[PDB]
Protein backbone atom coordinates (compact mmCIF):
# COMPACT_ATOMS: atom_id res chain seq x y z
CA UNK A 1 0.00 0.00 0.00
CA UNK A 2 3.07 2.50 0.86
CA UNK A 3 4.77 1.61 -2.10
CA UNK A 4 1.61 1.79 -4.20
CA UNK A 5 0.71 5.31 -2.73
CA UNK A 6 3.86 6.35 -3.76
CA UNK A 7 3.62 4.61 -7.05
CA UNK A 8 -0.12 6.96 -7.67
CA UNK A 9 1.69 10.15 -6.27
CA UNK A 10 4.17 9.73 -9.00
CA UNK A 11 1.67 8.76 -11.91
CA UNK A 12 -0.57 11.72 -10.86
CA UNK A 13 2.47 14.01 -10.49
CA UNK A 14 3.38 12.67 -14.32
CA UNK A 15 0.07 13.15 -15.59
CA UNK A 16 -0.25 17.09 -14.84
CA UNK A 17 3.54 17.48 -16.05
CA UNK A 18 2.09 15.41 -19.29
CA UNK A 19 -0.31 18.03 -19.83
CA UNK A 20 1.58 21.20 -20.32
CA UNK B 1 -31.29 35.27 12.46
CA UNK B 2 -32.09 33.12 9.62
CA UNK B 3 -30.47 29.18 9.30
CA UNK B 4 -29.79 27.56 6.14
CA UNK B 5 -30.16 23.34 6.28
CA UNK B 6 -28.04 21.84 3.01
CA UNK B 7 -28.97 18.54 1.19
CA UNK B 8 -29.60 40.04 7.28
CA UNK B 9 -32.33 42.77 7.77
CA UNK B 10 -35.60 40.96 6.73
CA UNK B 11 -36.51 37.28 5.50
CA UNK B 12 -36.17 38.92 1.24
CA UNK B 13 -32.22 39.58 1.90
CA UNK B 14 -32.05 36.37 3.80
CA UNK B 15 -32.92 34.17 0.73
CA UNK B 16 -31.11 35.89 -2.22
CA UNK B 17 -27.96 35.45 0.31
CA UNK B 18 -28.47 31.56 0.46
CA UNK B 19 -29.75 31.52 -2.96
CA UNK B 20 -26.29 32.99 -4.34
CA UNK B 21 -24.47 30.65 -1.89
CA UNK B 22 -26.24 27.45 -3.38
CA UNK B 23 -25.14 28.34 -6.99
CA UNK B 24 -21.44 29.90 -5.42
CA UNK B 25 -20.68 26.07 -3.52
CA UNK B 26 -22.80 24.78 -6.87
CA UNK B 27 -25.53 22.92 -5.19
CA UNK B 28 -28.96 23.63 -6.50
CA UNK B 29 -32.35 22.36 -4.72
CA UNK B 30 -35.29 22.74 -3.62
CA UNK B 31 -36.21 25.66 -1.39
CA UNK B 32 -38.34 25.57 1.52
CA UNK B 33 -38.85 28.23 4.61
CA UNK B 34 -40.41 28.75 7.36
CA UNK B 35 -41.25 32.38 8.91
CA UNK B 36 -41.95 31.52 12.36
CA UNK B 37 -38.76 28.98 12.97
CA UNK B 38 -36.48 31.42 9.90
CA UNK B 39 -35.25 28.59 8.67
CA UNK B 40 -34.53 27.83 4.81
CA UNK B 41 -34.02 24.50 3.48
CA UNK B 42 -32.40 23.03 0.17
CA UNK B 43 -31.52 18.14 -4.62
CA UNK B 44 -29.66 18.44 -7.53
CA UNK B 45 -25.77 18.63 -7.82
CA UNK B 46 -23.63 19.93 -10.94
CA UNK B 47 -20.52 21.69 -9.65
CA UNK B 48 -19.55 16.58 -3.03
CA UNK B 49 -17.47 14.13 -1.47
CA UNK B 50 -13.32 14.55 -1.89
CA UNK B 51 -14.34 18.20 -3.49
CA UNK B 52 -15.24 18.53 0.40
CA UNK B 53 -13.20 15.65 1.98
CA UNK B 54 -10.00 17.14 0.59
CA UNK B 55 -10.21 20.26 2.40
CA UNK B 56 -9.69 18.65 5.48
CA UNK B 57 -6.00 17.63 4.31
CA UNK B 58 -5.89 21.33 3.50
CA UNK B 59 -7.27 22.76 6.84
CA UNK B 60 -4.68 19.92 8.85
CA UNK B 61 -1.57 21.48 6.70
CA UNK B 62 -2.38 24.86 7.45
CA UNK B 63 -3.08 24.93 10.80
CA UNK B 64 0.18 23.10 11.81
CA UNK B 65 1.88 25.60 9.06
CA UNK B 66 3.08 28.34 10.83
CA UNK B 67 4.11 32.08 10.81
CA UNK B 68 7.10 32.05 8.39
CA UNK B 69 6.14 28.47 6.73
CA UNK B 70 2.69 30.51 5.52
CA UNK B 71 4.68 33.05 3.74
CA UNK B 72 7.26 30.79 2.30
CA UNK B 73 3.83 28.51 0.81
CA UNK B 74 1.91 31.15 -0.70
CA UNK B 75 4.63 33.05 -1.99
CA UNK B 76 5.46 29.85 -4.01
CA UNK B 77 1.42 29.66 -4.42
CA UNK B 78 1.51 33.17 -6.49
CA UNK B 79 -0.61 34.83 -4.73
CA UNK B 80 1.42 35.92 -1.82
CA UNK B 81 0.08 37.68 1.74
CA UNK B 82 2.69 39.39 3.89
CA UNK B 83 2.45 38.25 7.66
CA UNK B 84 -0.68 36.30 7.08
CA UNK B 85 -2.70 34.28 9.71
CA UNK B 86 -5.03 30.96 9.86
CA UNK B 87 -8.28 32.80 8.73
CA UNK B 88 -6.04 34.67 5.64
CA UNK B 89 -3.82 31.54 4.79
CA UNK B 90 -6.92 28.68 4.82
CA UNK B 91 -8.95 31.28 2.69
CA UNK B 92 -6.71 31.73 0.41
CA UNK B 93 -5.28 27.98 -0.05
CA UNK B 94 -9.67 27.29 -0.14
CA UNK B 95 -9.95 30.15 -2.88
CA UNK B 96 -7.00 28.12 -4.84
CA UNK B 97 -8.42 24.81 -4.84
CA UNK B 98 -11.76 25.93 -5.63
CA UNK B 99 -10.15 27.76 -8.12
CA UNK B 100 -8.77 24.44 -9.63
CA UNK B 101 -4.63 25.65 -9.33
CA UNK B 102 -4.02 23.76 -6.56
CA UNK B 103 -3.12 20.12 -6.92
CA UNK B 104 -2.20 17.16 -4.40
CA UNK B 105 1.61 17.18 -6.25
CA UNK B 106 2.16 20.85 -6.16
CA UNK B 107 1.10 20.87 -2.46
CA UNK B 108 3.29 18.21 -1.82
CA UNK B 109 6.55 20.48 -3.39
CA UNK B 110 5.32 23.26 -1.91
CA UNK B 111 5.87 21.50 1.99
CA UNK B 112 8.86 20.22 0.46
CA UNK B 113 10.72 23.73 -0.41
CA UNK B 114 8.95 24.87 2.86
CA UNK B 115 11.47 22.17 4.85
CA UNK B 116 8.46 20.46 6.35
CA UNK B 117 9.09 17.10 5.87
CA UNK B 118 7.58 16.06 8.92
CA UNK B 119 4.40 17.08 7.78
CA UNK B 120 5.24 15.46 4.13
CA UNK B 121 5.48 12.05 6.51
CA UNK B 122 2.86 12.56 9.03
CA UNK B 123 0.11 14.73 7.23
CA UNK B 124 0.74 13.92 3.24
CA UNK B 125 2.20 10.14 3.83
CA UNK B 126 4.79 10.55 1.67
CA UNK B 127 8.16 9.72 2.49
CA UNK B 128 10.57 12.40 1.92
CA UNK B 129 13.62 10.06 1.03
CA UNK B 130 11.21 8.81 -1.83
CA UNK B 131 10.08 12.54 -3.01
CA UNK B 132 13.82 14.50 -2.89
CA UNK B 133 14.51 11.66 -5.31
CA UNK B 134 11.30 11.60 -7.38
CA UNK B 135 11.98 15.93 -7.49
CA UNK B 136 16.15 14.94 -8.80
CA UNK B 137 14.38 13.40 -12.18
CA UNK B 138 11.18 15.61 -12.74
CA UNK B 139 10.83 19.26 -13.69
CA UNK B 140 10.03 21.65 -10.73
CA UNK B 141 6.46 23.39 -10.20
CA UNK B 142 8.21 26.40 -8.99
CA UNK B 143 10.09 28.83 -11.60
CA UNK B 144 14.13 29.28 -11.01
CA UNK B 145 13.55 32.51 -9.60
CA UNK B 146 10.96 31.45 -6.88
CA UNK B 147 13.61 28.90 -5.72
CA UNK B 148 16.65 31.36 -5.71
CA UNK B 149 14.23 33.60 -3.72
CA UNK B 150 13.53 30.72 -0.96
CA UNK B 151 16.92 29.88 -1.17
CA UNK B 152 18.50 32.86 -0.29
CA UNK B 153 15.44 33.64 2.54
CA UNK B 154 16.91 29.97 4.25
CA UNK B 155 20.91 31.57 4.23
CA UNK B 156 19.85 35.26 5.51
CA UNK B 157 19.97 35.68 9.42
CA UNK B 158 18.11 37.65 11.55
CA UNK B 159 20.67 40.60 11.78
CA UNK B 160 20.74 40.74 7.93
CA UNK B 161 16.41 41.01 7.64
CA UNK B 162 16.75 43.53 10.47
CA UNK B 163 19.50 45.63 8.30
CA UNK B 164 17.67 44.46 5.17
CA UNK B 165 14.38 47.03 6.44
CA UNK B 166 16.39 49.90 7.63
CA UNK B 167 17.83 49.60 3.88
CA UNK B 168 14.47 49.53 2.39
CA UNK B 169 13.36 52.31 3.73
CA UNK B 170 14.38 54.19 1.13
CA UNK B 171 11.89 52.36 -1.09
CA UNK B 172 9.32 52.56 1.35
CA UNK B 173 6.26 53.24 2.46
CA UNK B 174 4.44 53.19 5.50
CA UNK B 175 3.75 49.31 5.64
CA UNK B 176 7.59 48.60 5.47
CA UNK B 177 8.56 44.78 5.28
CA UNK B 178 8.80 42.32 8.32
CA UNK B 179 10.81 39.93 6.57
CA UNK B 180 12.84 38.93 3.25
CA UNK B 181 9.81 37.74 1.24
CA UNK B 182 7.98 40.81 2.88
CA UNK B 183 10.73 42.92 1.17
CA UNK B 184 10.65 40.84 -2.03
CA UNK B 185 6.87 41.44 -2.63
CA UNK B 186 7.51 45.07 -1.78
CA UNK B 187 9.91 44.74 -4.15
CA UNK B 188 7.71 43.14 -6.87
CA UNK B 189 4.55 45.33 -7.15
CA UNK B 190 6.86 48.23 -6.71
CA UNK B 191 8.61 46.85 -10.04
CA UNK B 192 12.40 46.81 -9.17
CA UNK B 193 12.73 42.97 -8.66
CA UNK B 194 11.25 40.11 -10.66
CA UNK B 195 11.95 36.79 -12.43
CA UNK B 196 13.41 38.48 -15.54
CA UNK B 197 15.55 41.09 -13.43
CA UNK B 198 17.17 39.93 -10.14
CA UNK B 199 19.51 43.07 -10.21
CA UNK B 200 17.43 44.80 -7.12
CA UNK B 201 17.94 40.88 -4.73
CA UNK B 202 22.13 41.51 -5.84
CA UNK B 203 22.17 45.25 -4.77
CA UNK B 204 20.72 43.87 -1.11
CA UNK B 205 23.14 41.42 -0.91
CA UNK B 206 25.88 43.31 -1.84
CA UNK B 207 24.94 45.92 0.61
CA UNK B 208 24.01 43.60 3.72
CA UNK B 209 27.86 42.04 2.49
CA UNK B 210 26.50 38.81 1.82
CA UNK B 211 29.25 38.86 -1.35
CA UNK B 212 28.30 34.76 -0.85
CA UNK B 213 24.60 35.33 -1.41
CA UNK B 214 25.00 37.64 -4.23
CA UNK B 215 27.31 35.38 -5.94
CA UNK B 216 24.46 32.04 -5.69
CA UNK B 217 22.02 34.37 -7.40
CA UNK B 218 24.57 35.17 -10.17
CA UNK B 219 24.90 31.21 -10.02
CA UNK B 220 21.22 30.59 -10.21
CA UNK B 221 20.69 33.06 -12.65
CA UNK C 1 -42.16 -7.03 -15.31
CA UNK C 2 -40.30 -4.24 -13.30
CA UNK C 3 -40.87 -0.60 -12.71
CA UNK C 4 -38.42 2.28 -12.23
CA UNK C 5 -38.94 5.87 -10.78
CA UNK C 6 -36.60 9.16 -11.26
CA UNK C 7 -39.44 9.28 -16.17
CA UNK C 8 -41.03 5.94 -15.54
CA UNK C 9 -38.83 3.45 -17.50
CA UNK C 10 -39.63 -0.69 -17.62
CA UNK C 11 -38.05 -3.46 -18.06
CA UNK C 12 -38.55 -7.34 -17.86
CA UNK C 13 -36.30 -9.41 -15.56
CA UNK C 14 -35.76 -13.00 -14.46
CA UNK C 15 -35.48 -11.80 -10.74
CA UNK C 16 -35.76 -8.32 -8.38
CA UNK C 17 -31.89 -8.37 -7.99
CA UNK C 18 -31.23 -9.01 -12.24
CA UNK C 19 -33.68 -5.63 -12.07
CA UNK C 20 -31.92 -3.73 -9.98
CA UNK C 21 -28.25 -4.01 -11.37
CA UNK C 22 -30.03 -2.54 -14.59
CA UNK C 23 -31.80 0.09 -13.08
CA UNK C 24 -28.44 0.93 -11.05
CA UNK C 25 -26.91 1.13 -14.80
CA UNK C 26 -29.70 2.85 -15.92
CA UNK C 27 -28.71 5.44 -13.00
CA UNK C 28 -25.09 6.21 -14.70
CA UNK C 29 -26.21 5.85 -18.55
CA UNK C 30 -28.36 9.06 -17.64
CA UNK C 31 -26.22 10.52 -14.72
CA UNK C 32 -28.44 10.68 -12.14
CA UNK C 33 -27.39 9.06 -8.36
CA UNK C 34 -30.66 8.91 -5.81
CA UNK C 35 -31.42 6.97 -3.25
CA UNK C 36 -32.77 3.80 -3.67
CA UNK C 37 -36.38 2.29 -2.36
CA UNK C 38 -37.03 -1.21 -4.14
CA UNK C 39 -45.28 -4.04 -5.19
CA UNK C 40 -42.73 -5.19 -7.66
CA UNK C 41 -41.20 -0.63 -8.50
CA UNK C 42 -37.75 0.86 -7.61
CA UNK C 43 -37.28 4.92 -6.72
CA UNK C 44 -34.43 6.74 -7.22
CA UNK C 45 -32.72 12.64 -5.68
CA UNK C 46 -28.78 13.16 -6.94
CA UNK C 47 -27.15 14.07 -10.10
CA UNK C 48 -24.54 15.60 -12.49
CA UNK C 49 -22.97 15.62 -15.76
CA UNK C 50 -34.56 19.68 -12.32
CA UNK C 51 -34.38 22.61 -15.11
CA UNK C 52 -31.23 21.01 -16.23
CA UNK C 53 -33.30 17.82 -16.99
CA UNK C 54 -36.01 19.73 -18.70
CA UNK C 55 -33.71 21.46 -21.27
CA UNK C 56 -31.70 18.10 -22.21
CA UNK C 57 -35.29 16.34 -22.79
CA UNK C 58 -36.37 19.33 -24.44
CA UNK C 59 -33.65 19.70 -27.03
CA UNK C 60 -34.49 15.91 -28.17
CA UNK C 61 -37.34 16.89 -29.54
CA UNK C 62 -35.47 19.17 -32.28
CA UNK C 63 -34.23 15.60 -33.09
CA UNK C 64 -36.93 13.63 -33.01
CA UNK C 65 -38.93 15.68 -34.91
CA UNK C 66 -36.48 16.26 -37.32
CA UNK C 67 -35.80 12.22 -37.85
CA UNK C 68 -39.48 11.63 -38.04
CA UNK C 69 -40.03 14.04 -40.71
CA UNK C 70 -37.03 12.75 -42.53
CA UNK C 71 -37.52 9.91 -44.44
CA UNK C 72 -36.25 7.03 -46.35
CA UNK C 73 -32.89 9.12 -48.82
CA UNK C 74 -32.94 11.84 -46.63
CA UNK C 75 -32.30 9.20 -43.54
CA UNK C 76 -28.85 7.83 -45.65
CA UNK C 77 -27.89 11.23 -46.60
CA UNK C 78 -27.63 12.66 -42.91
CA UNK C 79 -26.40 9.44 -41.33
CA UNK C 80 -23.64 9.45 -44.28
CA UNK C 81 -22.23 13.12 -43.69
CA UNK C 82 -22.78 12.55 -39.51
CA UNK C 83 -19.60 9.76 -40.48
CA UNK C 84 -21.59 6.30 -38.84
CA UNK C 85 -23.76 5.88 -41.70
CA UNK C 86 -26.89 2.52 -41.98
CA UNK C 87 -27.45 1.49 -45.26
CA UNK C 88 -31.27 2.19 -45.59
CA UNK C 89 -32.70 3.03 -42.10
CA UNK C 90 -35.93 2.90 -40.46
CA UNK C 91 -36.94 5.51 -37.52
CA UNK C 92 -35.83 3.46 -34.60
CA UNK C 93 -32.04 3.13 -36.50
CA UNK C 94 -31.89 6.82 -37.28
CA UNK C 95 -33.54 8.09 -33.62
CA UNK C 96 -30.90 5.82 -32.24
CA UNK C 97 -28.01 6.51 -34.29
CA UNK C 98 -28.40 10.25 -33.75
CA UNK C 99 -28.90 10.43 -30.18
CA UNK C 100 -25.74 7.89 -29.73
CA UNK C 101 -24.27 11.31 -31.69
CA UNK C 102 -25.61 13.66 -29.22
CA UNK C 103 -24.58 11.92 -26.09
CA UNK C 104 -21.49 11.44 -27.05
CA UNK C 105 -20.97 15.18 -28.64
CA UNK C 106 -20.09 14.51 -32.04
CA UNK C 107 -23.63 16.22 -32.96
CA UNK C 108 -24.19 20.19 -33.01
CA UNK C 109 -27.13 22.58 -33.27
CA UNK C 110 -25.09 24.52 -36.48
CA UNK C 111 -23.55 20.89 -37.99
CA UNK C 112 -27.09 19.67 -38.00
CA UNK C 113 -28.64 22.96 -39.67
CA UNK C 114 -25.48 22.35 -42.48
CA UNK C 115 -26.72 18.69 -42.77
CA UNK C 116 -30.37 19.39 -42.80
CA UNK C 117 -29.47 22.02 -45.34
CA UNK C 118 -27.09 19.50 -48.28
CA UNK C 119 -30.04 17.07 -47.58
CA UNK C 120 -32.14 19.75 -49.91
CA UNK C 121 -34.50 19.79 -46.89
CA UNK C 122 -34.73 23.93 -46.56
CA UNK C 123 -38.07 22.88 -45.49
CA UNK C 124 -37.24 21.83 -42.14
CA UNK C 125 -34.51 24.90 -41.58
CA UNK C 126 -37.92 27.08 -42.13
CA UNK C 127 -40.18 25.40 -40.21
CA UNK C 128 -38.28 23.24 -37.23
CA UNK C 129 -34.95 24.75 -36.81
CA UNK C 130 -36.56 28.14 -37.32
CA UNK C 131 -33.79 29.54 -39.94
CA UNK C 132 -33.74 31.29 -43.40
CA UNK C 133 -32.65 29.11 -45.85
CA UNK C 134 -32.15 32.53 -48.03
CA UNK C 135 -29.62 33.47 -44.74
CA UNK C 136 -28.00 30.27 -44.65
CA UNK C 137 -26.94 30.03 -47.65
CA UNK C 138 -25.77 32.92 -47.54
CA UNK C 139 -23.96 32.36 -44.26
CA UNK C 140 -22.09 28.87 -45.69
CA UNK C 141 -20.84 31.06 -48.51
CA UNK C 142 -18.57 32.76 -45.98
CA UNK C 143 -17.91 29.95 -43.58
CA UNK C 144 -15.95 26.75 -44.34
CA UNK C 145 -17.84 23.84 -44.25
CA UNK C 146 -18.52 21.53 -41.48
CA UNK C 147 -18.58 18.33 -44.24
CA UNK C 148 -15.01 17.05 -46.69
CA UNK C 149 -14.93 18.15 -50.29
CA UNK C 150 -15.24 14.31 -50.60
CA UNK C 151 -18.50 13.82 -48.74
CA UNK C 152 -19.76 16.90 -50.48
CA UNK C 153 -18.44 15.48 -53.84
CA UNK C 154 -20.53 11.97 -53.27
CA UNK C 155 -23.75 14.05 -51.80
CA UNK C 156 -23.90 15.88 -55.12
CA UNK C 157 -23.09 13.16 -57.31
CA UNK C 158 -25.99 11.23 -55.84
CA UNK C 159 -27.88 13.89 -56.36
CA UNK C 160 -27.25 13.99 -60.16
CA UNK C 161 -27.19 10.30 -60.88
CA UNK C 162 -30.95 8.65 -61.71
CA UNK C 163 -33.20 5.86 -61.14
CA UNK C 164 -32.16 4.11 -63.96
CA UNK C 165 -28.21 4.84 -63.51
CA UNK C 166 -28.79 3.36 -59.99
CA UNK C 167 -30.05 0.75 -61.01
CA UNK C 168 -27.47 -0.32 -63.52
CA UNK C 169 -24.86 0.46 -60.63
CA UNK C 170 -25.95 -2.08 -58.81
CA UNK C 171 -25.51 -4.51 -61.26
CA UNK C 172 -21.64 -3.72 -61.96
CA UNK C 173 -21.49 -3.92 -58.23
CA UNK C 174 -21.97 -7.69 -58.08
CA UNK C 175 -18.51 -7.71 -59.17
CA UNK C 176 -17.46 -6.78 -55.77
CA UNK C 177 -20.46 -8.41 -53.84
CA UNK C 178 -26.02 -5.95 -52.52
CA UNK C 179 -26.65 -2.22 -52.56
CA UNK C 180 -30.01 -0.79 -52.74
CA UNK C 181 -28.56 3.33 -53.33
CA UNK C 182 -25.72 4.78 -54.57
CA UNK C 183 -24.90 6.00 -50.99
CA UNK C 184 -25.24 2.52 -49.94
CA UNK C 185 -22.62 1.52 -52.86
CA UNK C 186 -20.42 4.28 -51.81
CA UNK C 187 -20.61 2.58 -48.09
CA UNK C 188 -19.73 -0.86 -49.40
CA UNK C 189 -17.01 0.66 -51.37
CA UNK C 190 -15.43 2.30 -48.48
CA UNK C 191 -15.52 -1.11 -46.29
CA UNK C 192 -13.98 -2.77 -49.33
CA UNK C 193 -11.47 -0.20 -49.13
CA UNK C 194 -11.42 1.21 -53.08
CA UNK C 195 -13.37 4.44 -52.48
CA UNK C 196 -12.26 7.24 -49.89
CA UNK C 197 -11.30 10.56 -50.01
CA UNK C 198 -7.72 10.30 -50.71
CA UNK C 199 -8.44 7.82 -53.80
CA UNK C 200 -11.85 8.57 -55.71
CA UNK C 201 -10.49 6.44 -58.65
CA UNK C 202 -13.32 3.86 -58.39
CA UNK C 203 -16.27 6.64 -58.49
CA UNK C 204 -14.94 7.91 -61.54
CA UNK C 205 -14.58 4.17 -62.85
CA UNK C 206 -18.34 3.45 -61.82
CA UNK C 207 -19.11 6.81 -63.21
CA UNK C 208 -17.31 5.82 -66.77
CA UNK C 209 -18.82 2.21 -67.11
CA UNK C 210 -22.77 4.47 -66.59
CA UNK C 211 -21.81 6.75 -69.38
CA UNK C 212 -22.01 9.76 -67.17
CA UNK C 213 -18.96 11.34 -68.46
CA UNK C 214 -20.28 14.96 -67.12
CA UNK C 215 -20.36 13.44 -64.09
CA UNK C 216 -17.18 11.93 -63.94
CA UNK C 217 -15.16 15.02 -64.88
CA UNK C 218 -17.55 16.55 -62.26
CA UNK C 219 -15.58 14.17 -59.75
CA UNK C 220 -12.16 15.07 -61.33
CA UNK C 221 -12.82 19.34 -61.12
CA UNK C 222 -13.93 18.71 -57.29
CA UNK C 223 -10.71 16.66 -56.48
CA UNK C 224 -8.03 18.43 -58.70
CA UNK C 225 -4.50 16.71 -59.40
CA UNK D 1 -35.91 38.33 -32.41
CA UNK D 2 -35.96 36.62 -36.09
CA UNK D 3 -32.72 38.65 -36.84
CA UNK D 4 -31.33 38.13 -33.23
CA UNK D 5 -31.90 34.52 -33.89
CA UNK D 6 -29.69 34.52 -37.20
CA UNK D 7 -26.96 36.42 -35.09
CA UNK D 8 -27.08 34.05 -32.35
CA UNK D 9 -26.73 30.91 -34.88
CA UNK D 10 -23.64 32.63 -36.41
CA UNK D 11 -21.87 33.93 -33.17
CA UNK D 12 -22.66 30.06 -32.27
CA UNK D 13 -21.06 28.43 -35.38
CA UNK D 14 -18.46 30.35 -35.46
CA UNK D 15 -17.37 29.72 -31.69
CA UNK D 16 -17.14 26.04 -32.74
CA UNK D 17 -15.22 27.08 -35.53
CA UNK D 18 -12.57 29.20 -34.03
CA UNK D 19 -11.55 25.95 -32.01
CA UNK D 20 -9.87 23.54 -33.99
Amino acid sequence: LQVAYHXLFQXYDNHIKSSC
Amino acid sequence: QYKLILNAVDAATAEKVFKQYANDNGVDGEWTYDDATKTFTVELEVLDPNSMATYEVLCEVARKLGTDDREVVLFLLNVFIPQPTLAQLIGALRALKEEGRLTFPLLAECLFRAGRRDLLRDLLHLDPRFLERHLAGTMSYFSPYQLTVLHVDGELCARDIRSLIFLSKDTIGSSTPQTFLHWVYCMENLDLLGPTDVDALMSMLRSLSRVDLQRQVQTLM
